[PDB]
Parts: structure tokens; C-alpha cells; sequence
């Protein structure tokens, strides 16, 4: 899974060497962010349940037909509402994940690789995750580098979901 | 693979939960340290040749019949490719160094390596004695306290050490 | 692979015996019933999607824990492989039903698979739940009496059936 | 074994895909011929003796010496003849499958694929078989497009021959 | 592979020793009759079609069975699969004669070859009885005394027949 | 392991066939210098005890420092010297090999192949063997063909040492 460090290690074992001062220097640079991406990631879990809710509140909003319609894919029920906050809560989760390993490797692995297959099969329109999306990069209150970090991960999620 | 980041991730995953403040707290604290982490797979790095070198030596002095008539790294191709395993066991140990996490020398080296070398008829426990003699060349050259900045480098030594008791008992 | 034909003639030639008047007729009176052994095929196949989502939506909600947090069909990557099993499953099981022979299922689609699922750690006992589900959306497709001449397919379905009941034994 | 279901299949399963309305059209095609090829099968079983002699003594006119001349590979023999008539039966016996099959695949599998090593190896002439196989064809006493089906399957027996 | 110089050396280096005196004598012995060798090598070469035509024919004699319907070598496909096969095994022999050694024989043709019939069901037991055949016929064609210089070749004729006997043992 | 039997062996096999005339008439080729072969190879065996002492004396006559500096890798010391004697036994001994074997092989594979990995690893200089093996070339006393493949595999191993 995708992180600088994983990278090098990657490059440097398909070519049968040992790790070069460039290398190296990948890790200073991985480790120079680390401590303020960590830092986010706790906010991140300390706000997840009140920007999941927001988030879907918001999705519920721009897409009204997805409370009133009925079917096993839409929010008409109190079934299909937890259903779509715990959606928003894994792109949550995983996001914060992102933040932790320096790089978007849990993102590829634990969400968007098969991404379009699920939502597809499901019946489930990737621009209401767009919108969650779009909420929850208002409001995580996060500032400094942090904040473009969270939001190259959340724009990457969007961009996946396009 | 995994590295320390992805290996608490992958644990959180697993259960559906976030990180918690204390393992993050864990990493920062290895983030504090990583200086000396990197030292630690330059050195080695750098000294790639010379440890093996000396802990092939050391091993021979130890086990003469390895390379007596009839041993198993008798022949220079057999002692070329006894050398060659050493190198790529350290190199192996090198990536897990810089990454935190043993995942990478367990899944591209260590497993199937007993299996490999009994269908061969290499002594396991020989190899074994190897990679113990790599690992006292290796954390005394990384942890050589001339031409670097005065610290300490003990909890970071012991994991160096780990990854080679974990390469001796995959073998041996 | 056999179809219905070539297994009747690969019994008889293990005999030296030529294909009986009995036997003969068995297959004539398959000929017979042929449109709808195709519909069933053409039913099936042109409904592939929708068989294989709705099945996964009954099995998961006989079985959330599986895609839960932990789950073997948790994460978009695992998920994505389930329902591109149960397509592939499917598949197999329309090329039985059009030869009229399981051995094309067998020999590129069962065997080898619980040996697969087990290295792999996929919960066999719920891919056969999950072809059951497919099972049912698939007979119910195929079995459906609008749009079509009006007849028998009783025999027919019980064969479609067998097929789904193979692969679910192979696994579960 | 090759018929016209097992090829339509084997094209499907090697391009990854469920099978077209084409393969389909196929099927019906071939369950269209079936029953009057069905029926020839039946008609090949009930003269199988009668043809199988027929067809031997036909060769041993053609080929006076392969009844005189000693050897294992001749029929000057009890056990010469015997082994005579039964490969006849055999040619006879598998392009009657190949009836019930709807191709050439009992043919390929059962007799073709290997003949001319067999036919070496036994010092065995493929022109004996060839006449064999032509009295075949003159006297099954079959009509309609089970006779051209028939006589399709000889002839393509014969080619393999020569 | 090894030849019958190359096998006396392996032996010798594993205990770090030179040749003796006596396994060079030894060796050379079998230099001054390597003629009446390379014209066994010659003659079962140049007749190779021949032997396997009559062993096959000696062995469905013996064994009718094999070759009816249901047989393992009935239909064409099979029974040419079986002289190809009879045919792969007097070609290693001929090379474990030349070579003087079994060494090729064994590495490249019969080690693995037991667990690969039983695989297939192939009847190692009759492949086993078709290698007998075919090293009787072998034998007389190698030893005629007809069309060359006379002399004793007793020993070499006990040498080929103890390959096509290993062969027999590693399937039967 | 590289004789001229096994070259032919190996030809014939990778080509799926028997061996021709001409891999036989290589066998007579080898048959035909063999035993003049096994007598050198005899009369080093003899020898090689006094051999190796003179060409390791040689080697410490040219090479002074070998003798004097000390560490590892040098015959400063009754360990040394003996680890040094033993080296040119060696090759003595797989050269001994080479005209049983009628060919190289023994030198390929038990001494050649990974040569320049063991000398660098183990500081040894390639220069001290290949004047051992000059001393063995002048010293082994032997005449005819015997002589001329003897220095063709002493020749070979200096080859492979520069
Ligand atoms: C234990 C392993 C030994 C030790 C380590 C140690 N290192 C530092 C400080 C640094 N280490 C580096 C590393 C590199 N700089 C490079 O250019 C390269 C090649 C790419 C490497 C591997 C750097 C940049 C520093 C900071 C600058 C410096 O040189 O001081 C420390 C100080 C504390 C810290 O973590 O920064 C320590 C303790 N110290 C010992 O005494 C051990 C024997
Ligand atoms: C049981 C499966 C259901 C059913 C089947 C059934 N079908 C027919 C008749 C036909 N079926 C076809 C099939 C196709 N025509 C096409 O063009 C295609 C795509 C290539 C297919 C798959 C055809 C041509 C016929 C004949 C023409 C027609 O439409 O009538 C019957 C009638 C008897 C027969 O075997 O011909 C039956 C019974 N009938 C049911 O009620 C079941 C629910
Ligand atoms: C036992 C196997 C039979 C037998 C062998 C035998 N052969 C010879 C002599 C020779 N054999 C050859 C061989 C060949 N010459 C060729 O041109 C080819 C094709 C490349 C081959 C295989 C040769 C050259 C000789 C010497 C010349 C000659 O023909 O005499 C002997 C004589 C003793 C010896 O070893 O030279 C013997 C005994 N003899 C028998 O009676 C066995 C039935
Ligand atoms: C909320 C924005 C909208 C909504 C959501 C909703 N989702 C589902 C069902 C599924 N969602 C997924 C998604 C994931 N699975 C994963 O493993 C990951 C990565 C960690 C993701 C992002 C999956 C697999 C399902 C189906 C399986 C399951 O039940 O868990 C439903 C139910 C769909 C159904 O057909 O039953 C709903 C209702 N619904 C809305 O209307 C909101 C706008
Ligand atoms: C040296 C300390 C010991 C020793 C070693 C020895 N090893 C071999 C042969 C092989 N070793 C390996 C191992 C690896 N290959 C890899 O790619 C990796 C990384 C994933 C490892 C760890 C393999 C695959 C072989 C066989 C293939 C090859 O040679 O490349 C030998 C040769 C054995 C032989 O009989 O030829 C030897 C001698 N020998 C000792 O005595 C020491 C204890
Ligand atoms: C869904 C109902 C269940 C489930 C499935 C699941 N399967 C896999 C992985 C594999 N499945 C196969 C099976 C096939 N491959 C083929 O080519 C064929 C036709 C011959 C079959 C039947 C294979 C080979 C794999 C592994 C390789 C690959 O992923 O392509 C997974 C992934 C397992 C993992 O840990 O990565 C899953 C999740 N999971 C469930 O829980 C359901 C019960
Ligand atoms: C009759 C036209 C002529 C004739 C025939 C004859 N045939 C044989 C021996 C064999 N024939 C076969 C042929 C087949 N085997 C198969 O499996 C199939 C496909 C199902 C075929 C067509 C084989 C394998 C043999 C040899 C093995 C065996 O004995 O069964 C013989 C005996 C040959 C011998 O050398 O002993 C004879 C006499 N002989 C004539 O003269 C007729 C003109
Ligand atoms: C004839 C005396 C017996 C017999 C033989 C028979 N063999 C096969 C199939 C195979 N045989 C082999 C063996 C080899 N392949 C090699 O490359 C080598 C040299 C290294 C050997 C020794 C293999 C690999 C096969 C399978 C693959 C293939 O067919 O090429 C068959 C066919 C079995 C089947 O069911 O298809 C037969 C019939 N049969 C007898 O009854 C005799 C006792
Ligand atoms: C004598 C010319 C000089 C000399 C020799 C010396 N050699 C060594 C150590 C080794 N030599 C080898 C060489 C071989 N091993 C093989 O298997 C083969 C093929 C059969 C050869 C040619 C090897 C592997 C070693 C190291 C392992 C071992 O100890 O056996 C030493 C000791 C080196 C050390 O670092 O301890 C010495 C002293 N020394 C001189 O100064 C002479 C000029």
C-alpha cells in the first residue's frame, strides 16, 4: 500500500539494490510532514459522528428525492439513512487514514479500487458522495498544511467519484 | 507491504475504527527518531560488503566443515551463492529498517525460505548462525558513536536486531 | 468439454457399444425441447446484472457481518471481486445450461476452487449462500411466463437448478 | 470435442463473455439437423455387422496380397482377418457419433488425431481404409440430408487418410 | 548431467581427493572398449523405429486389454501418445549408453515420471512391462554378431540392459 | 558438467533427438586422447603434495608482503600459509579433474564460476594464483599431449584470474 516510504522501497527492490541517499532524503521529506498530518488525523476522529451527519444532512438537501423515494439504494428510511451516514463515515475514516500514512494508499485500497463496480451494482450515484465530500472539506475546521493535505485526499476522492 | 503508518492503519481498519490519540502519539514519537533510523540503514547500507565480508568469516572459522570438501559452501559457486544469500537477507533487513515494519522481509524473503533451502540441502541452521554474525557486524557499525551527531539509539538498535532474529528463526 | 451429445457418445465408446436406440431417443426428445432450454439461456445471460446485484443484496442481508468492518467483502477492492465471482459463477452455469452438460462448470470453473477460497481465506459456506441467492433471481428470470409461448420448462428448471446446487457443493 | 455448441462456448469463455444471440442462433441451427441425424446413427447401428464385412471383403478384392502374404500386418490369418473387421467397425462406430455429435469431434478424437502414426507404426495403408470407407459410403442405404452427412464424415475420414 | 569420467571426479572432490590409481585404471578399460559402446549406441539409434514397432506389438500381445475399447492406449490419440512415450524412453537410454552413465536418464527423463502417470492414469505397471519389450529387442539388434569386427561385448550389453531396467523400476 | 560426451548429449537432447554419426565420432575424438589423459592426471596426483609447497613458495618469493603483513588474508602466520597451500591444492586438484573429464567442466563448475566473488569478498589477489599456476606449469614434468592439455587448463584458469 502506497506511502513515499513504501515507493522507494518498491523502486528499489524491483532493481535488485539496496536503498539509495535518495531515498533517504524521500523519508526525511515524509518525515518532516508527518507530525502535523498526525495531528489532523486526531481531529478528524474527535469531529467523525458531527461531520458524517453534516455531511449527509447536506446530501439529503441537494438530492431530495433520495429521502422520498422508495427502494433499497435511497435514504426513506430509517435503514437506508444509517446505511448512507455509515458511507459518509468510511470516506471519513479512510481520509483520516491518509493523513496518517502520507499518502493516498489506504484512499486506493480501502475505498476507490472497485469503487465504480460497487456503486454501479448497488444503484448508488457517485455525486452524492461528491456532495458529502464537498460538506466535510467545509467544515473539518482544519488549518495550516493539514487543511491542503485533507483536501488534496478529499479532491482525489472526487475526482475518483467522476 | 505495510510500513509503521500502514501496519496501525491496516490494525484500525480491521476493527472500523480511527486511530486512536495514543498510537498516533506512538508514531510522532517514532517520527521524533527518524534521524536516527535513516543513520541506521545508511551505515548498513554503506557497509553492505564489509559486514557480510566479516560475517562470512566469522562463520567459517566458527563452522570449517561448511567449506571443507564436501560441505555445502565448498566450490566457489556454492560459496558465491552462500555470500549472495547473505547480502540479499541484508539487504531485506535494510527495507525493514527504513520502513518500520518487518512485513516487507517476511513477504519477499523469509517465507519459503526454510522450505526453499531444505529441497536444496542447505543447513538452515548454518544460514542461521550467518545472519547472527551479520547482525553483530551490522549494529556495531550502526551504532559506531565517531563522526555523528551524540545520542541515543538504543530502542532503534534492538528493532535492527529483531529483523535478524527473525530472519535466524525463519532458517534455523 | 461435453455437451449432452458428446457425453452420451464418450459413455458408449468407453463400452465399444454404439449409442443406443434408448439413449438416441433420450436426446431426440431433448432436441424437442430446445427453444426453451435457449430462452432459459438468452433469459439469464441478458439479465446477468441484476441477478448478480440482487443476489448480493439477499446475501447481505442474511449475512452483514461479512461486509462489515473485517468482513471478507468489506473494502470496494473485496467487494468488487465478490460480485465479479458470482458473474463468473453464473457465467459457467449459462454454458451448462446451453450444452446441456455440467462439465464445462466442472472443469474450468469448480474444480480447484475450495482449494482456492480456503489459501485465500474466503468464506466458502457464504459463496454457496451467494450462489443460492443467484439460484432463485435466476429461476424466477427464466421461469417467468410473460413475453413467451406458453408452456412446460419444469425439467429444465430443475436441470438450471442442479447446476447452481453443483457449484454451491464445490465450495460450500 | 468439437460440435457446434462446444465451439460457440469455447469462443465465449476465451474472450471472457456470456454467449451472443449469434451462439444462440448456432444452437438452433444445430438442433435443427439433429433428430434426421439422430436417426441415421440408429440405422448405422443396426447394419454395423453386415457393413463391417461387407467393407472388409471389399478390401481383400482390391488388395488380393494383404490376404496371401504372411505377417503380422496382413489378414492371411484367422486373427489377421478379425483384427481387419474390427477397424472397420471402429470407422464405422465413431462417424456414427460423430451423427449424434453434430461434427467431426468424435472423429478428430477418437481416430484422426494420431492415424498416420498408428498407420506407420503398424505398417497398416492408409488405400485400404480408403476402400473400406468407400463401400461404406455406397451401401449404408441412407437418403436425405442424413446420406450428405454421412458421406460428409467418410469423406473427411478419407482426406485424413490420404 | 554426469558422464562415467565426470561421475568418478563428483566422488572423488566430495572427499577431496585426486582419482585413485585403480578408478583411472577403471576408467580406462572402459576407453579401450568404447567402440563395441558407440556401435550399440549406433545400431538401437539407427534401429530405433523397429524396436519400438515390435515391443509395442509384443506388449498389446500380451496385454489386449490396453488397446480395447476402454483401454488406456485404444483410440488413435492414446496409442500414439504410447509409442511417443516408448519412443522418449529408448531415446534417454541411448544417451545414458553413449554417456555411460544414468545420470541423464534419470534427471530428464524418469524422475517425476511415475507421479505424472499416476496423474493421468496411465498404467505404470504396463509401461514398466512396454520397457522390457523394448529392451529385449534392443539387445538382439545391439548384439548381432552380422556385419562387424567379433568380439566379446557381455558386459556392455548388462550395462544397457540395467537402464532400461531402472527405467522399468521408476513406473512400475 | 561440460565434457565433449555431454556437449553432444545436451545438443542432441534440446533438438528432441537421437544422437547423430558425428556425436559419435566426437566420442571417438575423446576416446582416442583419453588415455594418455588419465596417465597425466595420475602422475599429478604423485606429485601433488611437492607441487603445491613449490608453487606456494613461489607465490611468497614473488609477492613478499604476503609473508609479512598481517591481518586475515595473507600466509603471515602457520594459518595462512596453510590456507594458502590448501587454495593451490585445489587447484591442482580440479585441474587433475579436467584431463579425466576431457575437457573443462570440472574447472567450470567447481572452481571458475563464482571465482572473481570469492577473491573480492575474501581479499585475495588473483595475481598470487596466477603465479602459483605458473610454477605448476613449469614444475609438473609432464610431455606429449599429456603436457599440451595440461597448460590448456592451466592456461584457461589464469584466463579466468586476469
Ligand atoms: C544511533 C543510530 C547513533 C546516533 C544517531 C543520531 N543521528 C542524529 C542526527 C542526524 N542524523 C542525520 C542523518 C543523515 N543525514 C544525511 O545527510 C544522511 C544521508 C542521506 C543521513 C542518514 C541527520 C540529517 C541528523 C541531523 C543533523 C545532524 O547531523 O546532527 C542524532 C541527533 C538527534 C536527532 O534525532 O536528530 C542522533 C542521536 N547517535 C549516536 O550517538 C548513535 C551512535
Ligand atoms: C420456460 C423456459 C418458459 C417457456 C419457454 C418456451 N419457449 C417456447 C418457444 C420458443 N422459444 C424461442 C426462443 C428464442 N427465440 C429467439 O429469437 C431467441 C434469441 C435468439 C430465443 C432464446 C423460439 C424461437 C420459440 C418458437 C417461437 C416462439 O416464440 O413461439 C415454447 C413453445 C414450445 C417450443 O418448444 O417451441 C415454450 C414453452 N414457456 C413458458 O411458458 C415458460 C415460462
Ligand atoms: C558388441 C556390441 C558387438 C561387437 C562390437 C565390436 N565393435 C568392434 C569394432 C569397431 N566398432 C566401430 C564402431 C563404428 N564405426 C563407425 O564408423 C560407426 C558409426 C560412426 C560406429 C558406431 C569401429 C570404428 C571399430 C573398429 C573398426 C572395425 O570396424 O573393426 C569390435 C572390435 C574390438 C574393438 O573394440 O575395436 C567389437 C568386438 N562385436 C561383436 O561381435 C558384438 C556382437
Ligand atoms: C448516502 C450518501 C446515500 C445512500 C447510501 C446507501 N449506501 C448503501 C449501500 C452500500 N454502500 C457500499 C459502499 C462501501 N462499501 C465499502 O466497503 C466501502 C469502502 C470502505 C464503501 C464506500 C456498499 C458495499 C453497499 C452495499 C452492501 C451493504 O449493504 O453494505 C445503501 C443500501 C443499498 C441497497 O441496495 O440496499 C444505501 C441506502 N443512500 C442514499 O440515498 C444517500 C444519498
Ligand atoms: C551461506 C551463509 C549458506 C549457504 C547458502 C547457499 N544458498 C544456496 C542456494 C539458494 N539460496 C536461495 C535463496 C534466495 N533466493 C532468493 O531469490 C532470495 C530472496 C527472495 C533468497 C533468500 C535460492 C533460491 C537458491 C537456489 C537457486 C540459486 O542457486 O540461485 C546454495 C547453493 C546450493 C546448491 O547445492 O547449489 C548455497 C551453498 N551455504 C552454506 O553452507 C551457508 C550456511
Ligand atoms: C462473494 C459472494 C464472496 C467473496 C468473494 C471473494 N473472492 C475473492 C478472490 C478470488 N476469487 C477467485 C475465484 C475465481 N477466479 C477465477 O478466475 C474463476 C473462474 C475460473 C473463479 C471462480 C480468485 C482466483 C481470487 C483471487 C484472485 C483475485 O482476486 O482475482 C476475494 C478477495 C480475497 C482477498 O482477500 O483479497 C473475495 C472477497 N467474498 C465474500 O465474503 C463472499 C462470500
Ligand atoms: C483391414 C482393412 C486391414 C488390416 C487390419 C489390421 N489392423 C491391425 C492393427 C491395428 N489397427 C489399429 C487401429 C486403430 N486403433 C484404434 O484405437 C483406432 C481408433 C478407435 C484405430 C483405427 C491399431 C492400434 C492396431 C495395433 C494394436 C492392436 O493390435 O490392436 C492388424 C494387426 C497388426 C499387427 O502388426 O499385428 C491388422 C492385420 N489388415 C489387413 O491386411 C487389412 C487390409
Ligand atoms: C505406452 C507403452 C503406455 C501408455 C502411454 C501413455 N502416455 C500418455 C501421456 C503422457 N506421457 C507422458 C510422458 C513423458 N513426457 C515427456 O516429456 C517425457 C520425457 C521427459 C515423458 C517420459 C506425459 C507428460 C503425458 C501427458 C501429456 C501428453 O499427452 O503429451 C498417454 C495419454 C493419457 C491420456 O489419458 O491422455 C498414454 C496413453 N499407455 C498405455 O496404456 C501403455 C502402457
Ligand atoms: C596463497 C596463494 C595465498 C593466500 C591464500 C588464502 N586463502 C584464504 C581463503 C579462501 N580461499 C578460498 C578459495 C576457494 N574456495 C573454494 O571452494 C575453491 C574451489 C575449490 C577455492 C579456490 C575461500 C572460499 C576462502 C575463505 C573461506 C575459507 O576460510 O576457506 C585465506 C584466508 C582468508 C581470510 O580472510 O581468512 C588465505 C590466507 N594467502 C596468501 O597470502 C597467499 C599469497
Amino acid at each position: 500500500m502506497q506511502t513515499p516510504l513504501i515507493e522507494a522501497v518498491s523502486s528499489a527492490d524491483s532493481q535488485g539494490r539496496f536503498l539509495s541517499s535518495t531515498e533517504l532524503q524521500v523519508a526525511f521529506g515524509r518525515f518532516r510532514q508527518a507530525a502535523a498530518s498526525l495531528d489532523a488525523a486526531k481531529t478528524l476522529n474527535s469531529k467523525a459522528d458531527s461531520l458524517a451527519d453534516g455531511a449527509a444532512n447536506a446530501v439529503y438537501q441537494k438530492f431530495p428525492y433520495t429521502t422520498q423515494m422508495t427502494g433499497s439504494n435511497y435514504a426513506s428510511t430509517p435503514e437506508g439513512k444509517a446505511k448512507c451516514v455509515r458511507d459518509i463515515g468510511y470516506y471519513l475514516r479512510i481520509i483520516s487514514y491518509c493523513l496518517i500514512a502520507g499518502g493516498t494508499g489506504p484512499l486506493d485500497d480501502y475505498l476507490i479500487n472497485g469503487l465504480a463496480e460497487i456503486n454501479r451494482t448497488f444503484d448508488l450515484s457517485p455525486s452524492w458522495y461528491v456532495e458529502a465530500l464537498k460538506h466535510i472539506k467545509a467544515n473539518h475546521g482544519l488549518s495550516g498544511d493539514s487543511a491542503v493535505e485533507a483536501n488534496s485526499y478529499i479532491d482525489y476522492a472526487i475526482n475518483a467519484l467522476s | 507491504m505495510l510500513d509503521a503508518f500502514t501496519k496501525v492503519v491496516s490494525q484500525a481498519d480491521t476493527r472500523g475504527a480511527y486511530v486512536s490519540d495514543a498510537e498516533v502519539d506512538a508514531l510522532k514519537a517514532m517520527v521524533a527518531d527518524a534521524n536516527k533510523r535513516i543513520d541506521a540503514v545508511n551505515r548498513i547500507t554503506g557497509n553492505a560488503s564489509t559486514i557480510v565480508a566479516n560475517a562470512a568469516r566469522a562463520l567459517f572459522a566458527d563452522q570449517p566443515q561448511l567449506c571443507a570438501p564436501g560441505g555445502n559452501a565448498y566450490t566457489s559457486r556454492r560459496m558465491a551463492a552462500c555470500l549472495r544469500d547473505m547480502e540479499i537477507i541484508l539487504r531485506y533487513v535494510t527495507y525493514a529498517v527504513y520502513t518500520g515494519d518487518a512485513s516487507v522481509l517476511n513477504d519477499r524473503c523469509l517465507n519459503g525460505l526454510r522450505e526453499t533451502y531444505s529441497a536444496l540441502g542447505v543447513p538452515g541452521g548454518s544460514v542461521a548462525a550467518g545472519v547472527q554474525k551479520m547482525k553483530e557486524a551490522a549494529i556495531e557499525i550502526a551504532n559506531d558513536p565517531k563522526g555523528i551527531t551524540q545520542g541515543d539509539c538504543s530502542n532503534l538498535m534492538a528493532e535492527i536486531g529483531s529483523y535478524f532474529d527473525l530472519a535466524s528463526s525463519a532458517v534455523g
